[PDB]
C-alpha cells in the first residue's frame, strides 16, 4: 500500500516546512558548510620588500597592477642610499615577506 | 525500499537529538556561533604580535633611527594600531596610503 | 539585628549552594524514559 | 495486522493526550518543565560566562592603548560609593582592590560629595593594595560569579560607561 | 484506509490544539493588534 | 509495519517535540525584544554596524541600517541615525553578499541581543 509511504513523505514535508519557517537560521548556521572570514592581511601576506637603486620598494601586491613605492611616517617617498645594505644587514640575503615577519 | 526507511528514521533521531539538547532559538545559536567565530578571530588577533618591536623607523626621505614599537590588530575596523614614543598611529589595511607607510616599518623589524 | 545570625559573616558560594543543590536532586531520566518508549513503539508496532 | 493497527491508534491516542497535557496549563507539566529548564539553565551559566569574559577580555585590548594611566589603580565614583580599579596587565579585564576574601572593596558615600570616601580608597590604593579581584574567570572560580550579567557591578557598569 | 482516516483525525484534533496554544506566539498580528 | 512505525515517530516529532520547542522561541524570544525595547533605543552599535530588532511570525529578526548605497553607516553618528527613522534597513535574513561579513554582524548583533537581556 503506497498510502503509509505516502503520507510519511507527508509528515517528513511538513517537518521542513515547521523547521523552514521558523528554525530556519538556526539550522542554516548549524547545519551547513560556510566559508572562511577573509583577512585583509591574508592578502598582505605576500606583500615584500626590496630596493630599486635608491628607493625602498614594494612588491607582491596582487591590486597593484603598476609597482608603487613605498612612504614613510611623513607620507614621503623613502630614498636611502644603503638600501641593499639595509636588507641585507636586517633581511638577511633572502627576501622576507609579511608572513615569516608576522609569524615571528 | 529499506534504505529509504532507515533514512527517514535517521533524520528523525537526529532532528529529535538536535531539537532536544541544541539551542532551539535564534539567539543562543548565534550566541553559540559567534564563540566559535570569535575564537578563530582572536586567534588571527593574537597572531599578531602585541609587545615591544625593534624596527627602524624612516623619520624623513634619507633619516632612519632604530627604535621599539608596540602593535594591535583591530578586526572591527580591520585596521593596526602601533605605539611609538607613547603616540598612537593608525594604518588602515584597505587604505593605499597607510598601507604604504606601515610597510616599510612592520618588514623591517628584527 | 533580630536575625544577625541568620546572615554570613564570611562571603557565601551561592553558585555552588544551587550546583549542590541540582548535583543531590532527582532525576527525571528522560533518556531512558525516551528510549524505552521508542523501544515499546517499535517492539508493538514492527515487532509483534 | 489488526493488532498492528490497534496499537498504532493507541500511540497516537497516547501522543495526543500528551500534547494536550503540554499545551494547557497543567501545574505538573510546568512544575516537571521547570525542573528541566532550571538544571538546563544552571548548566550553561559557566559557558555564557566564558563567552562573555572573552568578548569582554577583546574590549580591554581594543581600550588600552596609548593610556598607561588605565593600568595603575585609580578611584573610580559610582554615585554611591568608590572603588579603586584599573586594567589587569596580564588578562585586560578589569581589577579592583578587594574586601578580604569576598567582591570588590565599596567605600560607600554618605552623599555625592564625600572627601573621606575618596582618601580611604586612596589609602588603600598606597597601602591594601596586594590583594585584588578580576572580573571574568577569575570571580567565578573565586565568588562563583562573573560580575557580568549583574546589575548593578562594577565590571559592567566600567565596561559599558568607558 | 482505516488507518490513513484515523491518522487524519489525530493530526486534524492535534493541530487544532497546536493552532490554538500558539495563537499568542505565531499570530503576531494579534498581539500587536492589542497591544 | 515499519512505515506505520515512521508515521508514528514523526507525528510525535511534530507535535511533541517542534510545536513546544516553537512555542519556547517565541517566548523567550518575545522576552528579550520586549527587554530591548524597554532598554535600547531604535539601533545600537555592533561591531561598528547600527543593528535594530524587530518581532514578526517568525521571531526576532535584525536589520541593518544601509544609506543611499546599500553601505552600513559607522556608529560615528548613531545619534541622527536615531532622528532619521526612515534610513534604508537591510534585513538579516537575507545573504547580501555586496556587504562584507554581514554573517558575522548579524550574528554578533543576535549574541550581544542575548547578552544584553
Amino acid at each position: 500500500v503506497y498510502k503509509h509511504r505516502l503520507i510519511v513523505l507527508f509528515e517528513v514535508f511538513v517537518v521542513f516546512i515547521l523547521i523552514y519557517v521558523f528554525f530556519r537560521s538556526e539550522l542554516n548556521m548549524f547545519f551547513m558548510p560556510k566559508r572562511k572570514i577573509p583577512d585583509p592581511i591574508d592578502r598582505l601576506r605576500r606583500a615584500n620588500l626590496a630596493c630599486e637603486d635608491d628607493k625602498l620598494m614594494i612588491y607582491g601586491l596582487p591590486w597593484m597592477t603598476t609597482q608603487t613605492s613605498a612612504l614613510s611616517i611623513n607620507s614621503k617617498p623613502i630614498v636611502y642610499k644603503d638600501c641593499a645594505k639595509l636588507l641585507r644587514s636586517i633581511n638577511g640575503s633572502q627576501p622576507v615577506s609579511l608572513n615569516d615577519v608576522l609569524r615571528r | 525500499a529499506s534504505l529509504l526507511y532507515l533514512i527517514l528514521f535517521l533524520l528523525f533521531v537526529c532532528i529529535s537529538y538536535y531539537f532536544t539538547y541544541y539551542p532551539t532559538n535564534k539567539l543562543q545559536a548565534a550566541v553559540m556561533e559567534t564563540d566559535r567565530e570569535n575564537a578563530i578571530i582572536r586567534q588571527r588577533n593574537d597572531e599578531i604580535p602585541t609587545r615591544t618591536l625593534d624596527t627602524a623607523i624612516f623619520t624623513d626621505a634619507s633619516t632612519v633611527a632604530s627604535a621599539q614599537i608596540h602593535l594591535y590588530y583591530n578586526s572591527n575596523i580591520g585596521k593596526i594600531i602601533m605605539s611609538l614614543n607613547g603616540k598612537k598611529h593608525t594604518f588602515n589595511l584597505y587604505d593605499d596610503n597607510d598601507i604604504r607607510t606601515l610597510l616599510p616599518i612592520l618588514l623591517l623589524s628584527k | 539585628l533580630s536575625n544577625s545570625d541568620r546572615f554570613s559573616t564570611v562571603p557565601v558560594n551561592r553558585a555552588k549552594v544551587v550546583q549542590h543543590n541540582i548535583k543531590h536532586s532527582f532525576d527525571l531520566k528522560l533518556h531512558l524514559i525516551s528510549l524505552l518508549s521508542l523501544l515499546v513503539i517499535w517492539i508493538l508496532i514492527v515487532a509483534i | 495486522k489488526t493488532s498492528t493497527l490497534i496499537f498504532f491508534v493507541i500511540i497516537l491516542a497516547i501522543s495526543a493526550l500528551l500534547l494536550w497535557f503540554q499545551t494547557s496549563d497543567n501545574p505538573v507539566f510546568n512544575e516537571l518543565t521547570r525542573y528541566m529548564r532550571i538544571k538546563n539553565t544552571v548548566n550553561d551559566w559557566k559557558s555564557l560566562t566564558d563567552s562573555k569574559t572573552k568578548l569582554e577580555s577583546d574590549r580591554g585590548r581594543l581600550l588600552a592603548a596609548g593610556k598607561d594611566d588605565i593600568f595603575e589603580f585609580k578611584c573610580v565614583d559610582f554615585g554611591a560609593y568608590f572603588i579603586a580599579m584599573r586594567l589587569d596587565k596580564k588578562t585586560y579585564l578589569p581589577q579592583a582592590i578587594r574586601r578580604g576574601t569576598g567582591d570588590a572593596w565599596m567605600v560607600k558615600k554618605a552623599a555625592k560629595v564625600d572627601p573621606s570616601a575618596q582618601q580611604f580608597c586612596q589609602y588603600l590604593i598606597k597601602h591594601k593594595s596586594n590583594n585584588v579581584i578580576t572580573c571574568g574567570n577569575e570571580m567565578l572560580n573565586e565568588l562563583g560569579y562573573s560580575g557580568y550579567f549583574m546589575s548593578p557591578h562594577w565590571c559592567s557598569d566600567f565596561s559599558n560607561m568607558e | 484506509m482505516l488507518v490513513v482516516i484515523m491518522f487524519f483525525i489525530a493530526f486534524a484534533f492535534c493541530s487544532w490544539l497546536s493552532y490554538s496554544y500558539l495563537r499568542p506566539y505565531i499570530s503576531t498580528k494579534e498581539l500587536n493588534k492589542s497591544r | 509495519m515499519i512505515t506505520l512505525f515512521l508515521i508514528l515517530c514523526y507525528f510525535i516529532l511534530i507535535f511533541n517535540i517542534i510545536v513546544p520547542a516553537i512555542s519556547e522561541k517565541m517566548r523567550r524570544e518575545r522576552a528579550a525584544y520586549v527587554n530591548y525595547k524597554r532598554l535600547n533605543k531604535n539601533f545600537i552599535c555592533v561591531d561598528d554596524r547600527l543593528f535594530s530588532y524587530n518581532f514578526t511570525t517568525s521571531g526576532i529578526k535584525a536589520k541593518v541600517a544601509v544609506d543611499n548605497k546599500n553601505v552600513p553607516i559607522p556608529c560615528s553618528k548613531i545619534n541622527e541615525v536615531n532622528n532619521n527613522k526612515d534610513v534604508d534597513t537591510l534585513y538579516c535574513d537575507k545573504d547580501r553578499d555586496d556587504i562584507p561579513g554581514f554573517a558575522r554582524s548579524c550574528y554578533r548583533a543576535y549574541s550581544d541581543l542575548f547578552f544584553t537581556t
